[PDB]
RNA sequence: GAGCGUUAAUCAUAAUGGUUUAAAGGAUCCGUAGAAUGAAUUAUAUAUUAUAAUUUAGAGUUAAUAAAAUUAAUUAAAGAAUU
RNA sequence: GGAUUAAAACUAGAGUAGCGAAACGGAUUCGAUACCCGUGUAGUUCUAGUAGUAAACUAUGAAUACAAUUAUUUAUAUAUAUAUAUAUAAAUAAUAAAUGAAAAUGAAAGUAUUCCACCUGAAGAGUACGUUAGCAAUAAUGAAACUCAAAACAAUAGACGG
RNA sequence: AAUAUGAAUUAAUGCGAAGUUGAAAUACAGUUACCGUAGGGGAACCUGCGGUGGGCUUAUAAAUAUCUUAAAUAUUCUUACA
């Protein structure tokens, strides 16, 4: 409609991904020293010595 | 003459009468009103406005209106 | 199921607004104002429209016979005074969206033009009519006041004998009804196009647009919109005759030319002291018999308006006339008669005026509290797109005719300039038909200039002097 | 040949339209009898009047 | 001639396109795809700004009218979506530019 | 949009319809059985000039 | 021929010229056409009533409108193959405009036929200032002939003092009879007065006539010696 | 009807290229959605019910005695010296019907060609019905619902 | 065609380069034992004196070949190998015999593109 | 490039085709199958299909009124001329 | 699948003026198994059959929906101040748009939908072989190898034309 | 009986050079060509019968013309008159 708002979080509806801002910060928490740095979600394989 | 119609003209025609197409005098005054205009808006910009018209007896009409 | 009360259609680049309550001759209730509204808000917010066109489906026989009173009426007989500020909340707020609308809004007044019907089209600098136009303010009738901001625009917008809203007050307490190009000479309407001509001129509205990087809110599209109408105006009757003559012009500027402090007998007085021609002081009789058939309070609440609203931003007077709605419906002194007088007139059919009992002389207090708001009862105006306040109408007067005001600061100007020429008639003329980009070859703009000069210039020698 | 140079040149073009004539080779058509030279010369005049009132706002903005 | 580049980089949607005895298919590409067409349509291309581009020729391979129609295809077989928004009274947007908007 | 597309002819409506309809079926006929006989009349006016015998 | 679009467009190719930078100047009509837009549709239009009689187009008369029998007798009980064209076609024709006028205009000159050798003028004046009153048959500014007869007639039937068309039209012949007679005494005696003071006239219509037949007979006597030589040297053969 | 609708495609096609400003339609419940969606997309500038003749002013129920000469009206609309509604072609054909489940609807609508269909352009029109009602692809890749593509109006 | 008239079979034609070399029954090369060693004209407009060999394959079928290069030592009975490629302007010469291989030695003193006429690299 | 060439092969390289005049409308029509295609409204269902009811715009039947004297088959006649 | 299907041809029985393959003669010609002339058999005709082929052509399968004009006839209907006028169809002609390699098509060779037939370089070839049908002549069906880089249509400018 | 092979024997056809006997076709090609069919002839081809245009739509005259204020008035006219 001629005076619909469609704005970024509604594109990234429409194109199935997480909004542009949000990758953007996920990527700034990827540093070894950068805050929100975490792994732990993997440490569920049983392992055995 | 109804005869020598070209139909792309049928919006501009208020109807047939004694053989010819009477054209809409209502449409005319507009159009002729937006003509007009666009005639002083060159006039008064200083713009070259050529007259042309090559049927007998337009002569003098075609040089005072230049 | 119904049928819509208010269709909205596409023109191209024009959006449709078309009144549909024919059997209600348009009349405007809260569904049709709150419908309006909101869609106006939209079309502001659009970038594919360019111009509004707000017209009846009903024309010629009416564009919008006035507010829907009569309602409101029964919901004060029946106290439901929360659904009476909802409906004066709503169409306040919509007069004062369109009279701050950023885009070209065309009204068609192609039939009665009375009431709410002058606030569809009073607020818009394209107001156009037609012979079958009839305005009128007939609020003095029913008990109520001029209201839809009419306090603020006839005080601004009327052409003759208004220098100090004279004829602006002779409208609304007189309920004159005006007919076709007599309004658009008095500068009800800005132009005058024959009904039979509107198919076509709706049309070419829809097919303009912009050009280049030019918004449709620009200054420049809103002159493409008056060439526009100009092309489809054509020359008025030839036995056409201006209806109020010289000397009837004279009784109202002098009848109604009040102080800041005035009041309805003063222009009582006036009336009944008036000296002059035969016809002025017969004039002046009928007026003083109108005057005397009308709401005794409807008159000084009328008269207060316009003397506050003359002077005050359009927010600030659009804003008081919806505390004098309410502060009407809810009659908290009795000093007012409104819901009594409609039921009389509109709910039941009575040709005699409504016997009035408050026949007192409102104080200037008791004034001032009928029209200021209450600190009990919170009303506040729907938010538009605009959000705009200002003091004088941003294009009204580039595209109407000219004020008698306007025509006199040129005489003046003329008068004193170096030049120390002399200011004729036909100078005039020429300065306004041939000159003002926006006017030139505007119908009927001679002959106004020629009622001003005989009425209110001295032609000395060869020159012109504003008596 | 005249109409089909103007287009080919970019030169906004008014023309009288008479119903066996293509309205769309012009700018601005004016329907009307082209044949009649009163109908063509009282539409020329007025066009021709419209071309002096703006030459003489022209000349009197230089002035003035 | 002007002719419409979407993005200034490519044209608006795809084109079947016929001129005299060429069938033009022209389909329009993503950011950075090049000029895979036709080598007169990719001479075309160049001079008029056209960057991303895929389409295919039937039938007449004639360069001649293969160059003609391609011009009168850019001009004729086009339309802005300014122009489709404005003819049809309603908003187009460009989901891929408003993902990266603010 | 929301009108029905169609409305069924009433139980009455139908009813009226076949009565005209059987009217004019059977008024045609009944003209067509007069103008027989009419031309059977204006044939008898006339045997006295036909030969049998 | 197909509908032109170049002619229409010329402010926009220009403005391509001039944004691109091949054109350096704006031409003097630019800012003009940018404020007067053309007109670029081109359509076809649809009409639904003939603006001369007041005829409805593209109204169909349904079944349920028409529940008397017809003349032949018959109730119309389904649509007629008529009814069941499309009739689009209709919508776009030219109007045929009539008036009642005009049967009333064929009438009085076939009932008059030398009405028509009283020269008439085609080119009109004004027709804005025709201001008259069909009260009665003289106007001020236009001749007494037919149309003046059409015309007092309409006015007759448009006030109701007649009914009957023909009752009107003979009443308004019989005013144009009277006139007319008033204004061949007029001129006969006006002549005869003239004579009686001593007018004198070089050429009368008859004497016009007669100098017009000699003018003839005389190429035509040479023709006839001429040709009725050249048969008898012909013939001769 | 199928063959009715492309009927109808084929009919809007002439019209826009001799530019009339109204035609008509046969008066049926798909014609009737097919023409909804037009307007409501703005392909069209106006949709009447009316008889062979013409459009109704006023309202004309309906019924058997009538349906024989009912027909829908429309206004087309041209802008800029070029038609609004240029195209207009059936892609499920009588012949040939084209079902798709609404995740091809999807990739139809991203780019890709399913079943030598050509995919959605820009400002194109794909029209799909579901259970006897028409909507457009995106309209139908929302509720989820699987249907018939029926046809592309540009 | 119409859509049925394609499910019964109507369909464009398939574009596939057919065999110019038959008679070697899809083999790279053949031996062949020769049969008569012939000289034949060209059609026009060439002019000269084409060495060609009539050559019986181990398969039974008898071909005519081209003998390539300048000067040649083959003789009836010479085996050779065959190999596709036809000789243009000799109709009905579709194979040629490969220099250097069996009987057929390679060309005299060939110095470029030694590799197609049998002819070793000089030390 | 430790490969290069050549021969033998496979895939790709235009049906996002055509048939007055270039390859290509069957002499013509009738009509069977068609796992060919095909009206309207409503209600269900398991749904572009099925079923049921209803409808008359395609396709038919019978009359009435007006019009026309051709096309088949058969029989009975006439005419100018020729030998 | 069925039926009908020009001319020629064939099987029987009639007919046979004129025309007329062939044949035999007369001319023409360097020659003249021709064109022209004569005599003129089959055939051309009728009845009962066989056969199913033609440039059997609009070299254009059938059906349906739809799109801008004019002219001219025809048909039906309507009206009247009675002989025209107004309507709605059909046909034909010239066109717009559209289509097309163009010539052009023009209500289709346009916009679409449905069904059938048919085509896939030239030549070989509508031939060979087989099969089916027929008294027969033949008709239908219908290849491959070898060879070649051709081959064809519309249009353009010339040259030429007894 | 089928399939394959060779085969006495026998039929059709292509290309290559290259003359010979005629001059059939393309122009009105010097007898319009071609389609179907029949007969005849060194060879192309000739002849009969019907069909087709992919040949004649290439289509282009038996000629004959008239009266109202010729001007002190129309012809001039520059936003004037009204
Ligand atoms: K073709
Ligand atoms: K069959
Ligand atoms: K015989
Ligand atoms: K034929
Ligand atoms: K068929
Ligand atoms: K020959
Ligand atoms: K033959
Ligand atoms: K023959
Ligand atoms: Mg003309
Ligand atoms: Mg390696
Ligand atoms: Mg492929
Ligand atoms: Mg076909
Ligand atoms: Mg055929
Ligand atoms: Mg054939
Ligand atoms: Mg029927
Ligand atoms: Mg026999
Ligand atoms: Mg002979
Ligand atoms: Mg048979
Ligand atoms: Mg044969
Ligand atoms: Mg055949
Ligand atoms: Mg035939
Ligand atoms: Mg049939
Ligand atoms: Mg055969
Ligand atoms: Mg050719
Ligand atoms: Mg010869
Ligand atoms: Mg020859
Ligand atoms: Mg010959
Ligand atoms: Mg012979
Ligand atoms: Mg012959
Ligand atoms: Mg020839
Ligand atoms: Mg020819």
């Amino acid at each position: 409609a001629e005076s619909e708002p469609f704005g970024p979080v509604d594109a990234a509806h429409v194109l199935e991904l997480e909004p542009a801002v949000e990758t953007l910060r996920n990527l700034s928490t990827v540093g070894e020293h950068s805050s929100g740095h975490q792994q732990s979600t993997n440490k569920n394989t049983k392992v055995i010595y | 003459s109804t005869s020598l119609w070209r139909s792309s003209t049928q919006s501009y025609i208020y109807g047939e009468y004694k053989g010819i197409h009477i054209i809409d005098l209502n449409q005319t005054l507009s159009y002729l009103k937006r003509a007009a205009k666009v005639v002083e808006g060159v006039s008064e910009s200083g713009g070259i406005i050529l007259f042309l018209g090559t049927r007998q007896g337009q002569k003098r009409g075609l040089e005072e209106a230049a | 199921t119904d049928a819509p009360p208010v269709l909205f259609t596409v023109q191209d680049t024009a959006r449709v607004i078309t009144l549909n309550r024919p059997k209600k001759l348009n009349a405007l209730n809260a569904e049709m104002s709150e419908s309006m509204f909101k869609t106006l808000n939209e079309y502001a917010k659009s970038d594919t429209t360019n111009l509004v066109i707000l017209k009846s489906s009903n024309r010629p026989r009416s564009f919008c016979a006035g507010g829907d009173v009569a309602t409101v009426a029964i919901f004060n007989f029946n106290k439901e005074f929360a659904k009476s500020i909802k409906f004066f909340t709503d169409e306040y707020s919509l007069n004062f969206q369109i009279a701050t609308y950023l885009k070209p809004i065309v009204t068609f007044m192609d039939g009665i033009t009375m009431g709410g019907g002058v606030g569809l089209s009073i607020h818009t600098p394209f107001r156009i009519a037609t012979e079958n136009t009839k305005w009128a303010m007939p609020e003095m009738d029913i008990g109520f006041f001029p209201d839809v901001g009419s306090t603020f625009a006839l005080p601004r917008i009327v052409t003759l004998a208004n220098s100090n809203s004279q004829m602006a007050l002779y409208l609304c307490l007189t309920g004159e009804v005006v007919t076709g190009a007599d309004a658009y000479m008095l500068g009800l309407a800005s132009h005058y196009v024959s009904s039979e001509n509107l198919d076509a001129l709706q049309k070419r509205l829809g097919e303009i647009s912009p050009p280049f990087n030019n918004d449709p809110q620009s200054a420049y599209f809103f002159g493409m919109v008056n060439e526009s109408i100009d092309e489809f105006v054509s020359p008025l009757p030839k036995d056409y005759v201006f209806k109020y003559s010289n000397e009837k012009l004279n009784v109202i500027e002098a009848c109604f030319n009040l102080s800041k402090n005035g009041t309805i007998e003063d222009i009582m007085n006036n009336l009944r002291q008036y000296e002059g021609s035969a016809e002025g002081k017969a004039f002046a009789q009928e007026i003083k018999t109108k005057l005397l058939t009308k709401s005794p309070s409807s008159l000084q609440i009328a008269l207060r308006l316009v003397q506050e609203n003359s002077r005050d931003h359009i927010e600030s007077a659009i804003k008081r006339d919806l505390y004098t709605a309410a502060n009407m419906c809810m009659n908290q002194d009795s000093l007012v008669e409104f819901s009594e007088a409609t039921k009389h007139k509109l709910i039941d059919k009575q040709r005699v005026p409504y016997p009035w009992t408050k026949k007192e002389q409102l104080f200037v207090s008791q004034l001032t509290s009928i029209t200021s708001p209450k600190p009990s009862l919170p009303m506040s105006l729907l938010r538009n797109t605009s959000n705009v306040t200002w003091t004088q109408y941003p294009y009204h007067s580039k595209y109407q005719l000219p004020t008698e005001q306007e025509i006199a600061a040129y005489i003046e100007k003329r008068t004193n300039d170096d030049t120390g020429a002399k200011v004729t008639e036909r100078e005039v003329l020429n300065h306004f038909a041939n000159v003002i980009p926006s006017r030139r070859g505007k119908l009927g703009i001679q002959s106004l200039c020629k009622i001003v000069c005989e009425r209110k210039c001295e032609e000395v020698n060869d020159g012109l002097r504003w008596k | 040949n005249a109409l089909l140079e103007a287009i080919k040149s970019r030169v906004p073009t008014i023309a009288i339209i008479d119903t066996d004539s293509e309205p769309s080779l012009v700018t601005y058509p004016i329907p009307g009898n082209d044949d009649s030279l009163r109908s063509v010369n009282f539409l020329l005049g007025v066009l021709a009047r419209a071309g002096q009132r703006g030459l003489q706002n022209r000349l009197a903005r230089n002035n003035e | 001639k002007e002719i419409p580049r979407y993005e200034n980089r490519t044209i608006y949607g795809d084109i079947d396109f016929r001129y005299h005895g060429v069938k033009l298919h022209l389909r329009s590409a993503k950011p950075g795809f090049g000029l895979r067409v036709n080598h007169v349509i990719f001479e075309i291309c160049e001079c008029a700004g056209i960057k991303d581009l895929s389409g295919k020729v039937y039938k007449s391979r004639n360069d001649m009218n293969i160059a003609k129609g391609t011009i009168e295809a850019f001009t004729k077989a086009q339309k802005t979506l300014d122009e489709v928004a404005l003819g049809r009274g309603k908003k187009l947007v460009d989901v891929r530019k408003v993902y990266y908007s603010s | 949009m929301s009108q029905p597309l169609l409305r069924n002819r009433s139980p009455e409506e139908s009813e009226l319809l076949k009565l005209k309809r059987n009217y004019n079926r059977s008024l045609l006929n009944f003209q067509a059985h007069k103008k027989k006989l009419n031309e059977l009349l204006n044939l008898y006016h006339v045997a006295n000039e036909f030969i049998v015998t | 021929m197909k509908i032109q679009t170049n002619a229409v467009n010329v402010l926009q190719r220009t403005s391509a010229y001039l944004k691109s930078g091949l054109l350096k100047e704006t031409p003097a009509w630019y800012n003009v056409v940018a404020s007067i837009p053309p007109s670029t549709k081109f359509t076809r239009e649809p009409r639904f009533k003939n603006p001369s009689n007041g005829h409805i187009i593209g109204k169909l008369v349904d079944v349920t409108e028409q529940p008397h029998a017809n003349n032949k007798g018959l109730y119309k009980t389904r649509p007629n193959s008529s009814d069941k064209r499309v009739g689009v076609k209709r919508l776009y024709r030219p109007p045929k405009l009539t008036y009642v006028e005009d049967r009333l205009r064929s009438l009085f000159y076939k009932q008059h036929p030398w009405e028509l050798s009283r020269p008439k003028i085609l080119v009109e004046n004004e027709i804005g200032d025709e201001n008259y009153d069909w009260s009665h048959m003289l106007q001020i500014g236009r001749p007494l002939d037919g149309e003046s007869v059409i015309q007092r007639t309409m006015y007759l039937i448009k006030t109701k003092q007649y009914g009957d068309m023909v009752e009107a039209y003979d009443h308004a012949r019989y005013e144009f009879y009277a006139l007319r007679m008033q204004e061949e005494t007029e001129q006969q005696v006006a002549l005869e007065e003239a004579e009686m003071f001593g007018s004198l006239f070089g050429v009368s219509a008859i004497e016009h006539g007669i100098q017009k037949e000699q003018e003839v007979l005389d190429v035509w006597e040479k023709k006839v010696v001429e040709e009725t030589e050249l048969m008898a040297a012909r013939t001769s053969n | 009807s199928l063959v009715k609708l492309a009927n109808t495609c084929a009919h809007l096609q002439n019209c826009s290229k001799v530019r009339v400003a109204l035609t008509s339609i046969p008066y049926t419940k798909l014609q009737l959605q097919f023409a909804y969606n037009l307007y409501q997309q703005g392909f069209l500038s106006s949709l009447q019910k009316g008889s062979t003749m013409g459009p109704d002013k006023d309202f004309v129920e309906v019924t058997p005695d009538n349906i024989s000469t009912r027909r829908l009206w429309v206004g087309l609309k041209y802008r800029d010296n070029k038609p609004v509604l240029s195209s207009c072609k059936l892609i499920s054909k009588p012949n040939s019907r084209i079902h798709l489940p609404m995740e091809d609807m999807k990739k139809l609508c991203s780019g890709v060609t399913i079943r030598n269909i050509k995919p959605l352009q820009p400002g194109e029109l794909i029209l799909v019905r579901a259970h006897n009602n028409i909507m457009d692809i995106n309209e139908a890749i929302s509720k989820k619902l699987d249907g018939e593509v029926l046809c592309r109006v540009k | 065609a119409t859509l049925n008239q394609i499910k019964r079979g109507s369909g464009p034609p398939r574009r596939k380069k057919i065999s110019t070399a038959p008679q070697l029954d899809q083999c790279p090369q053949r031996k062949g034992v020769v049969l008569r060693v012939m000289v034949l004209k060209p059609k026009k407009p060439n002019s000269a004196q084409r060495k060609a060999c009539r050559v019986r394959l181990t398969n039974g079928n008898v071909v005519s070949a081209y003998i390539p290069g300048e000067g040649h030592d083959a003789q009836e009975h010479s085996i050779v190998y065959v190999r596709g490629g036809r000789c243009q302007d000799l109709p009905g010469v579709k194979y040629h015999v490969i220099r250097g291989a069996g009987d057929l030695s390679g060309v005299v003193n060939r110095i470029s593109s030694r590799s197609k006429y049998g002819a070793k690299k000089p030390s």
